[PDB]
RNA sequence: GUAGCGGCGAGCGAACGGGGAGCAGCCCAGAGCCUGAAUCAGUGUGUGUGUUAGUGGAAGCGUCUGGAAAGGCGCGCGAUACAGGGUGACAGCCCCGUACACAAAAAUGCACAUGCUGUGAGCUCGAUGAGUAGGGCGGGACACGUGGUAUCCUGUCUGAAUAUGGGGGGACCAUCCUCCAAGGCUAAAUACUCCUGACUGACCGAUAGUGAACCAGUACCGUGAGGGAAAGGCGAAAAGAACCCCGGCGAGGGGAGUGAAAAAGAACCUGAAACCGUGUACGUACAAGCAGUGGGAGCACAGCUGUGUGACUGCGUACCUUUUGUAUAAUGGGUCAGCGACUUAUAUUCUGUAGCAAGGUUAACCGAAUAGGGGAGCCGAAGGGAAACCGAGUCUUAACU
RNA sequence: UUGACUGCGAGCGUGACGGCGCGAGCAGGUGCGAAAGCAGGUCAUAGUGAUCCGGUGGUUCUGAAUGGAAGGGCCAUCGC
């Protein structure tokens, strides 16, 4: 049968042009008052998945 | 050229691994699985994403975004595709007839990709700035 | 495509058992035992090709020593003398001469003694 | 490109792409193998440990008896037990890209011409459906093991060839890669050549 | 494997829409008219055509080998028949068949034709499914776990409008579009094979293949439900050994005879190995241990070499597994023979290889077609952004060096 | 007095990763200083918690026939 996407991974990662994945940073859901603005501002933009993690992501998203 | 003088290309046919057929093979005994543990076992191995119990990457990161329904019924047209329609009038229906866009596409954008030599009349589609230049340069016209 | 193993299995066992001819008891009769015996026989043979070269040199030296001492000189001085004399005869030949041509052996000893004198 | 006829001693213009291309052995090999795979019926099975007849009773208790532990009389380790990886009926057919099929045919036909195994004739017919007649005709032409390709499948010729094991009679539409290679000589009617050209563009 | 659902975990997983196979529509909630008219149905009789027995069905001799010819060799012949089986070896022409052409007293299937009986079509004028829809409470089914949650079903309690009306379009309202619940029937394309016939297999070949090639669901086991074996092959033909002899009017054997062969003699083709013997050569009764290996005399034997043996002597603690590490006194194996463990399907990625190349490729299906048709689709040639959207750019930002 | 600013950030440190840290300089607007300047909290290194679900405010996003709305997204922030 067809491989099934890990649906939770598909809600967290999106494939980019050269075939990497973008994700949103952790640590910006709550407890925000104590965090420095600089810290928060740097968590806002989407980041790329790291080399060590790509294998895991790719396995979860066979149709990405 | 006989049934017993035909040969495959060199390198086209590699023999598969046969595990557990003796020392000489290099895959005898454990068959490449090493010694013991979950991964040596029949049916063994952990599921996709599992990292030994540490919160997996796809769970410690937040969900984001939503899926647009409008994106599913929107398409992009290359300049190179404008010549493939019939009649030289590029509209939504002529693009479908030419198998350029899917049947359920409602909106289409012509983008600057490839070249357009012939004059074409684009009607009803959106057109990028660069594509507008290319179409008008080729003698075409864009109708809104 | 079912494959029966009998014919090929028989041939392999027979090959091992032929190599185990002359061995004692199960070692020439029973495949499990014979296979171990034939492997071990192979391991020893490999080792013994090396040991054979050591055993013969040891024998040649002992014989040269006997003959040299009959001619009034030790092995160690004899060999030293021959080297100083630039004689390049090897121990196999010296030992051969010591046994078969004692007069020629005495000539070598004299040559050796002169080189030390 | 011209093909010399045997009977009329005329010429026949044919496409050089079809009848004059180089022999692509690797391509032809793939298509010949695929054709043979397509012939397989794939009908067989054995019984797994699930399918062998017998009960699920544990033969003897897990511990205490001094015997190897057993779970099922149907274990593949046991005489009369299941086959570890019991076969099921299989489909052995392979996909051959349309263009690779046609490419192979052109390689084969071109190679027959180079080896002088393709014989072109204006007509090939027998008067009555008599094996004797066809046998005589082929003996006159110095043929024996021959594939005959007509434009229209002459019923007389078909019936005359049935009992000759070395002879085969096809129509141009019904040619196949293996047949072309399998027979010593291929005789094509002028009509058939035209049809094969059109079939291979 | 999309949209969704989901301790948003594990997992579950549509529809719209497209391509195909197949295609069919009707009736009641009611009277008049029409008249027994469409039409199907029942029951006869015909005509074709299956099925249930069958009939005919071509063409070869010589010579060599052999126990035997169908084999070899030579020279012929048939073939709409060289499928297959049998026959003293592997036969187109010896036999049975096969291709092909014929066949039914009787019963019976199917398709048409046509008597008869029943049947009401068509037209006109009406009628248009209420404890129902909907609702509250509790559950269930829908991909959807009640969630913002539509729609469906209903155990419980209720309860409309009724064509100026009502349902649905994913909370809900308005607008628009679309359909008409609370009555029912309906072929085909689809599923399956206890069973019958025919044909096929890169399926098995007696520890395999059915549990069962054999008098097997038997023997046997169990109070019972139930469990459940082993076990095939003389020869072409029984020509299956008259008769004699030893023996207990034995068993068994030796002759004789049969046969191509009886070390084919019924405990029967072949007849491995473990295991057990008889004979011959050499060694062996002062000699210490994985039993070999290197060296090596002597003896025997066949043509100085080969073969067997091996006094004496250097070295030398099996194998597997598991381990930091095993001669280990850790594990496993009495031995032999047979069997016994990385497969298969689909999806996905990478490598090799082949085709075609800014394109590549078709799925189901059609097709007698491994052809050909079929481009529905799928992947690729554009990305950025959560998204609208923009687009060789785009996002971020009031704006970017 | 409110720089305990808003948008960013060359470059670098440190982590398997999730992350964590240092940062000149640029734009906008500010404070102190005559001015050069300094200020994106505190001499520095502890004072903390991912994701999911949910809440509040905002929003030139989305809005299942259409207009709305619900719901979703995005930005800010909160809770156990
Ligand atoms: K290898
Ligand atoms: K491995
Ligand atoms: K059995
Ligand atoms: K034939
Ligand atoms: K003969
Ligand atoms: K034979
Ligand atoms: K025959
Ligand atoms: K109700
Ligand atoms: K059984
Ligand atoms: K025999
Ligand atoms: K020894
Ligand atoms: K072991
Ligand atoms: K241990
Ligand atoms: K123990
Ligand atoms: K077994
Ligand atoms: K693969
Ligand atoms: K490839
Ligand atoms: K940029
Ligand atoms: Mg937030
Ligand atoms: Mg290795
Ligand atoms: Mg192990
Ligand atoms: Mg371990
Ligand atoms: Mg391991
Ligand atoms: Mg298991
Ligand atoms: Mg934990
Ligand atoms: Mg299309
Ligand atoms: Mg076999
Ligand atoms: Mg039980
Ligand atoms: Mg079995
Ligand atoms: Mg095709
Ligand atoms: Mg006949
Ligand atoms: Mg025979
Ligand atoms: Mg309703
Ligand atoms: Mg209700
Ligand atoms: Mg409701
Ligand atoms: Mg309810
Ligand atoms: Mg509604
Ligand atoms: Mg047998
Ligand atoms: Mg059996
Ligand atoms: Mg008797
Ligand atoms: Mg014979
Ligand atoms: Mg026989
Ligand atoms: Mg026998
Ligand atoms: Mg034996
Ligand atoms: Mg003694
Ligand atoms: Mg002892
Ligand atoms: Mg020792
Ligand atoms: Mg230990
Ligand atoms: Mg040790
Ligand atoms: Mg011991
Ligand atoms: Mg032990
Ligand atoms: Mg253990
Ligand atoms: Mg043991
Ligand atoms: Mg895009
Ligand atoms: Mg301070
Ligand atoms: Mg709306
Ligand atoms: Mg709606």
């Amino acid at each position: 049968p067809k491989i099934k996407t890990v649906r939770g991974a598909a809600k967290r990662f999106k494939k980019t042009g050269k075939g990497g994945f973008k994700h949103k940073h952790a640590n910006l859901r709550h407890i925000l008052t104590k965090k420095a603005t600089k810290r928060k501002r740097h968590l806002r933009p989407k980041a790329m998945v790291s080399k060590g993690d790509l294998g895991l992501v790719i396995a979860c998203l066979p149709y990405a | 050229m006989r049934l017993n003088t035909l040969s495959p290309a060199e390198g086209s046919k590699k023999a598969g691994k046969r595990l557990g057929r003796g020392i000489g093979s290099g895959l005898g005994k454990t068959g490449g699985r090493g010694h013991k543990g979950q991964k040596s076992r029949s049916g063994g191995g952990v599921r996709r994403g599992f990292e030994g119990g540490q919160m997996p990457l796809y769970r410690r990161l937040p969900k984001f975004g939503f899926t647009s329904r409008k994106a599913a019924i929107t398409a992009e047209i290359r300049l190179s595709d404008l010549a493939k329609v019939e009649g030289g009038v590029v509209d939504l229906n002529t693009l479908k007839a030419a198998n350029i866009i899917g049947i359920q596409i409602e909106f289409a954008k012509v983008i600057l990709a490839g070249e357009v030599t012939t004059p074409v009349t684009v009607r009803g589609l959106r057109v990028t700035k660069g594509a507008r230049a290319a179409i008008e340069a080729a003698g075409g016209k864009i109708e809104e | 495509a079912r494959v029966k193993r009998g014919v090929i299995a028989r041939a392999r066992h027979k090959k091992i058992l032929k190599q185990a001819k002359g061995y004692y008891g199960a070692r020439s009769r029973v495949y499990r035992v014979a296979f171990q015996a034939v492997i071990k026989a192979g391991q020893y043979a490999y080792r013994d090709r090396r040991q054979r070269k050591r055993q013969f040199r040891q024998l040649w030296i002992a014989r040269i020593n006997a003959a040299a001492r009959q001619n009034g000189i030790s092995y160690s001085k004899f060999i030293n003398g021959l080297k100083k004399a630039s004689v390049e005869i090897d121990r196999k030949i010296l030992a051969d001469i010591a046994v078969f041509d004692k007069v020629a052996f005495t000539a070598l000893v004299e040559k050796a003694k002169a080189a030390l004198a | 490109m011209e093909l010399v006829l045997k009977d009329a001693q005329s010429a026949l213009t044919v496409s050089e792409t079809t009848f004059g291309r180089d022999f692509n052995e690797a391509l032809v090999h793939q298509v010949v193998v695929a054709y043979a795979a397509g012939a397989r019926q794939g009908t067989r099975a054995q019984k797994t440990r699930a399918e062998v007849t017998g009960s699920g009773k544990k033969p003897w208790r897990q511990k205490g008896t001094g015997r190897a532990r057993s779970g099922s009389i149907k274990s593949p380790i046991w005489r009369s037990g299941g086959v570890t990886f019991a076969a099921r009926p299989q489909d052995h057919s392979q996909k051959v890209n349309k263009k690779m099929y046609r490419g192979a045919l052109k390689s084969i036909l071109s190679e027959l011409v180079r080896q002088d195994r393709l014989i072109v004739v204006e007509k090939f017919s027998v008067e009555a459906p008599k094996t004797k007649l066809l046998a005589q005709k082929l003996k006159d032409m110095a043929l024996e093991d021959v594939l005959i390709i007509t434009g229209e499948l002459d019923e007389n010729l078909f019936l005359a060839a049935r009992n000759l094991h070395k002879v085969d009679v096809r129509d141009a539409t019904g040619i196949d890669p293996v047949s072309l290679i399998a027979f010593d000589k291929v005789v094509m009617t002028a009509d058939a050549v035209k049809q094969v050209e059109e079939m291979l563009a």
